[PDB]
RNA sequence: CGGCCUCCGAACGGUAAGAGCCUAGCAUGUAGAACUG
């Protein structure tokens, strides 16, 4: 009923106080999953998708990193079994790049002139403010 | 990649004695005397037949 | 480089075109067909890594 | 192709304009076979564009590629051509359209890629009645999207996104609303290019007198900056004056002329917009 | 699977008559009967 | 001291051809859009 746990290992020991927040975070990824396209699906049909998948990669990136209420060995075994995003966290950690949305939202290759989305320019360059939607994520300015 | 391994004597035996079924209890060539590729070859030229060999 | 997605965001879109008989999509109809040119490459990429009956 | 072809306004704004090419992108819906594509961002938040036909059916009758009108003057084709009184004779039936493209493109092969082809040059006195209706500077409301038919129900839930202008949708009933892109390439009955016939009919052009002997012709509002001999500069080679007062006491002026087509040819030509020393007379036949 | 198109020689089956006599590699037969996916239809729609 | 062991099944050729007729689909998703002394 979970993402049933395949290393057969036994997971290390902080595991038990993400627990809950990993269950649930499980359980509306499955509910926004399987959530009808009544005018939600097409281009913003993934955009809840990569929204939780975000939103729990970050969880653990609070919880090792700006915490340290985690054992590193705990946070592996949740990566290897797919709640994680680790190249998205090993992005993560660099300078300009804290929020980014998307690991597609960086991809140069992804896009026709071989930039990145606006969802990636800072706002205080665009002077404009008109509402930015990334098609992929439907993000809001990232950075 | 998952190429190129390196294993220990001990990992070696072990195995061995594992798919001791499925293999040939073979020390040698000399059972294969009229009956390796080369021989089926010059039959197969002669038209002639081994008695346990292909036609 | 080109990086790796949530599993959930394929299964995503599959489920949701079902088979293709909703007006919503009805572009990825011509792109589907195009795809049968390679399906023999689909098959057989799926069935020579069959999982060897000791793991499940 | 090398780029496309279309008018400033469907052109662009930016100095630094971005464009996508797609070859073998879609079918000119006039030589009804595949085209190369360019997609064009036409402004800010603007619709991008994207090049609407074969280049050979662009240099056939010598109009724009994606804006659809002339590129000299910028009317409807329908209009442009009459300003020429330009007569053209493309088939229209199917197989006789295919087999007219198929020689047209064979018999454009042997062109330079420079001018139109045919009476696109031997129709080339752009008459001042095609300079009048020209429009003069860029109508840039074209780059607008649609009216975002959710939005025109209340739906369109995107937030500022919709993806066309959430404005009133304008009564079709406007003969301004569905005029079918071959028709107005083909010169059919396009009713904004009636509207130009209308305008350009209303538009104000001098006025005949009755009797041939009112050869007088009075120029209303001179001023004090003109001359005689420059009254004459204006109506002397274009034909023969029989003499000319010039009334500072009303600054007018009036040509008796020596030949009345001359005189016509003159003051028609003149009406309110013979503007030597920059001021308008008015062209007409005196008293 | 089903196999699904019995070989009922029409022109026997509706008019009593095959150009072909004995040779028509169909089967002379002008039994009208329910078949084997009306009923299936039928009774499902019922 | 002798060993000798073919095969294997489906399609077309067989149950007319037609114009009309009428209506889903299926495709399109566009281009443009007004003026004065
Ligand atoms: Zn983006
Ligand atoms: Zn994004
Ligand atoms: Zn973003
Ligand atoms: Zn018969």
């Amino acid at each position: 009923m979970p993402k049933v746990k395949r290393s057969r290992k036994a997971p290390p020991d902080g595991w038990e106080l993400i627990e809950p927040t990993l269950d649930e975070l499980d359980q509306k990824m499955r509910e926004a999953e399987t959530e009808p396209h009544e005018g939600k699906r097409k281009v913003e049909s993934l955009w809840p998708i990569f929204r939780i998948h975000h939103q729990k990669t970050r969880y653990i990136f609070d919880l090792f990193y700006k915490r340290k209420a985690i054992s590193r060995e705990l946070y592996e075994y949740c990566i290897k079994e797919g709640y994680a995003d680790k190249n998205l966290i090993a992005k993560w950690k660099k300078q300009g790049y804290e929020n980014l949305c998307c690991l597609r939202c960086i991809q140069t290759r992804d896009t026709n002139f071989g930039t990145n989305c606006i969802c990636r320019v800072p706002k205080s360059k665009l002077e404009v403010g008109r509402i930015i939607e990334c098609t992929h994520c439907g993000c809001r300015g990232c950075s | 990649t998952y190429q190129r391994w390196q294993f220990t004597l001990p990992m070696m035996s072990t195995l061995y004695r594992l798919a001791n079924q499925l293999l040939t209890d073979l020390v040698d060539d000399n059972y294969f005397y009229l009956f390796d590729l080369k021989a089926f070859f010059t039959s197969k030229a002669l038209n002639m037949a081994i008695p346990g060999g292909p036609k | 480089q080109k990086e790796d997605m949530p599993p959930e965001h394929v299964r995503k879109i599959i489920r949701d075109h079902g088979d293709m008989t909703n007006r919503k999509f009805r572009h990825d109809k011509r792109v589907y067909l195009g795809a049968l040119k390679y399906m023999p490459h689909a098959v057989l990429k799926l069935l020579e890594n069959m999982p060897m009956p000791w793991e499940q | 192709a090398d780029f496309p072809i279309l008018c400033q306004t469907c052109l662009g704004e930016n100095p630094y304009i971005r464009m996508t090419k797609e070859k073998y992108g879609k079918e000119c819906k006039i030589c009804a076979r595949p085209f190369t594509v360019f997609r064009w961002c036409p402004g800010v938040r603007m619709r991008f564009k994207k090049t609407e036909v074969c280049q050979t059916c662009s240099k056939l009758k010598n109009v724009c590629q994606t804006c659809l009108l002339d590129l000299e003057y910028g009317l409807p084709i329908q209009v442009r051509d009459a300003g020429l009184s330009f007569k053209d004779d493309m088939p229209k039936s199917d197989v006789n359209k295919e087999y007219y493209t198929q020689n047209m493109e064979r018999e454009i092969s042997n062109s330079d890629g420079t001018r139109p082809v045919g009476m696109l040059g031997k129709a080339t006195s752009t008459s001042d009645m095609l300079l009048k209706l020209a429009r003069t500077t860029p109508y840039y409301k074209r780059n607008r999207p649609h009216i975002c038919s959710f939005w025109v129900k209340g739906e369109c839930k995107r937030g500022e996104e919709c993806p066309y202008r959430h404005e009133k949708p304008t009564d079709p009933d406007d003969p301004l609303a569905d005029q079918n892109i071959k028709d107005r390439y083909y010169g059919i009955n396009d009713p904004v290019a009636d509207k130009l016939l209308k305008r350009a009919s209303t538009m104000p052009r001098l006025d005949p007198p009755e009797d041939k002997t009112i050869t007088t012709l009075y120029v209303g509002g001179l001023g004090d900056t003109i001359t005689e001999t420059d009254l004459r500069n204006h109506f002397y080679q274009f034909g023969e004056i029989r003499t000319i007062t010039v009334v500072q006491r009303q600054q007018c002026a009036f040509i008796q002329f020596a030949t009345r087509q001359a005189a016509e040819v003159a003051a028609e030509k003149s009406f309110n917009k013979l503007i030597v020393n920059g001021r308008r007379l008015n062209v007409k036949w005196g008293r | 699977r089903w196999d699904y198109q019995p070989d009922i020689c029409k022109d026997y089956k509706e008019t009593g008559f095959c150009g072909f006599g004995d040779s028509c590699k169909f089967l002379h037969d002008r039994s009208d009967y329910k078949h084997g996916w009306q009923i299936e239809r039928e009774l499902d729609e019922g």
